[PDB]
């Protein structure tokens, strides 16, 4: 028996604390500071450590190798960790976001000691209050002139941040762009070509941010349109969680409107043929540091649809594409083991475990005025919310 | 909106199971009766467990090295492992052994004419009768 993981899923210790939405979340200088720095320390560190920016970021799809185990299997098969078309799509991303979560924190926690200033007491106490922030591509102001996304997040080469002798500083955005040191080997094509995570490529393999940029506000009403009915009109887990067997049965779905968001980053819709970016592509999305802003608003909106139909959870679904920890041709249920991820118990991750979200030491501020109320209460008043919001 | 199964493969040649002792469970290509190509394998604590819908029986390790579909759910003989065979979709079903080596799934006739059953011999990594593939 022994140990199967080298790094257990176990979250964020003490007090629960928000994540926060970005735009606000850059606004506070102590947050934006910790974050770019141990996003910093993430990247720099080899990429042959599990408890790398890459490693991280290769536990979604390639490469196809292990991820922190203690002894190797006989025959690996090589496919993604992740599960997707399946029932088990918003769970198992609710726990690899966390394993993201628990590294950038546990970085950060070694950053804030780094300070020599005098206000390092709120430095430290900013440590363990950060969280990863989400974007909520589905609040629209109603403003043609709006982005969900800051400047620091897809524009600024350089961002500001604060030195530990309290000097603001300019540093290599480590938000915008990834750089792989080195490429990937089994990265096959144009992946194979690209030193850094790119965003929306053009005809000729380069970034074209600006035009990413329109692109997500042309379609930034559309989509608190399909927003809104996916939390609204979604009453059953299956037709919530999963795309469907045939990609484009399920519409409303939690995953159909989070796969048009993943291209919105990553793959210009009128080129022919088609050149996706990182964002754009399944097997290397997860290196673009994007992802984990998408996917914590992703974990968020799970949360919101919970909150409204509660005791509504993973119902069964069949598995039809093998992953890296799921046979092909069986069924899933709550109790389906969500690997890589293991408990400080060394028992693989279930559904189960973290349908209560808390238990990984995070919320989201929509809860903050309904805390301690009860399921019915909090499920009235976030439908209002919705309503409020997104309607 | 029914659950379909899965139909565990051969080469060709799928997996089926009759009703009413614990009956054979043959590999051909003819079904006998409704839903009786179609397993539903859910986990079971660190194994799995294999479930016929035509005929409601459980794949267990019977008495003579042979693996016979049961009417009665028994957690000693009725877990199995799945572990991956190291080219294409094909995969070992196991029977969990302390700390592993335990006698996998074989496809070979009893006695030769057929009919092809499921038997219970050494692994050989190398023997295309034991290779299981999976196919919903
Ligand atoms: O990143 C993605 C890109 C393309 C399609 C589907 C799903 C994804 O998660
Ligand atoms: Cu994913
Ligand atoms: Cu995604
Ligand atoms: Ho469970």
């Amino acid at each position: 028996s022994d140990k199967k993981s080298l790094m257990p899923l176990v979250g964020i210790p003490g007090e629960i604390k928000n994540r926060l939405n970005i735009l606000d979340f850059v606004k506070n200088d102590k947050f934006f500071t910790l974050y770019v720095r141990a996003l910093q320390v993430l990247q720099a560190r080899d990429q042959s450590d599990y408890s790398s920016f890459f490693q991280l970021g290769g536990i979604h799809g390639l490469p196809y190798t292990e991820w922190a185990k203690a002894q190797p299997q006989l025959h690996l098969y090589k496919a993604n960790y992740c599960t997707h078309g399946t029932v088990l799509f918003p769970t198992w991303h609710r726990a690899y976001e966390s394993t993201w979560e628990q590294t950038l924190w546990e970085a950060a926690g070694t950053v804030a000691q780094r300070f020599t200033t005098s206000d390092q007491a709120e430095w430290i106490q900013a440590a363990k209050d950060l969280r990863q922030p989400f974007w909520d591509w589905g609040y629209w102001p109603n403003d043609p002139d709006f982005i969900g996304l800051p400047d620091q997040v897809i524009r600024d080469k350089q961002v500001e941040i604060t030195d530990y002798n309290g000097t603001k500083i300019e540093v290599e955005n480590p938000i915008l762009h990834y750089k792989f040191h080195p490429i990937e080997p089994t990265f096959e094509g144009d992946f194979a070509q690209w030193q850094t995570t790119m965003r929306y490529p053009d005809v000729q393999k380069q970034e074209n941010i600006e035009g990413m940029i329109a692109g997500i506000k042309a379609a930034a009403p559309g989509f608190r349109e399909w927003t809104f009915n996916m939390l609204t009109k979604n009453y059953t887990w299956e037709l919530f969680s999963n795309h469907g067997a045939v990609v484009g049965a399920h519409a409303n779905s939690l995953e159909m409107v989070h796969n048009t968001v993943h291209f919105l980053i990553g793959r210009d819709p009128t080129l022919d043929p088609l050149v996706p970016g990182h964002m754009g592509s399944v097997p290397h999305a997860a290196f673009d540091p994007i992802f984990w802003m998408h996917h914590c608003n992703v974990d968020r909106l799970l949360a919101l649809w919970q909150t409204m139909n509660y005791d509504v959870y993973v119902s069964e679904g069949m598995n039809r594409e093998a992953t890296m920890g799921l046979i092909p041709g069986q069924v899933l249920t709550e109790d389906s083991p969500l690997e890589p991820f293991y408990t400080k118990n060394q028992d693989p991750w279930q559904s189960d475990d973290l349908e209560d979200w808390e238990t990984l030491g995070f919320s989201y501020p929509d809860f903050d005025p309904v805390k301690g109320k009860s399921k019915e209460e909090k499920s009235v008043y976030i439908n209002d919310w919705v309503h409020k919001h997104y309607g | 909106l029914d659950l379909p199964g899965t139909r565990i493969l051969n080469g060709a040649n799928w997996a089926n199971n009759s009703a009413t002792s614990g009956t054979l469970i043959i590999f051909d290509q003819s079904t006998p009766g409704q839903d009786a190509d179609r397993w539903l394998i859910h986990n079971y604590l660190d194994g799995y467990k294999i479930f016929n819908m035509g005929s409601n029986n459980w794949a267990s390790v019977s008495r003579g090295n042979t693996v016979l579909g049961v009417s009665e759910f028994d957690g000693q003989t009725c877990k199995w492992s799945i572990e991956y065979s190291g080219n294409g979709e094909e995969f070992w079903i196991r029977v969990p052994r302390e700390g592993g080596g335990g006698a996998v799934w074989t496809i070979k006739p009893a006695s030769s004419q057929g009919p092809t059953t499921v038997f219970l011999d050494l692994l050989k990594e190398t023997d295309p009768n034991q290779r299981i593939k999976f196919a919903v």
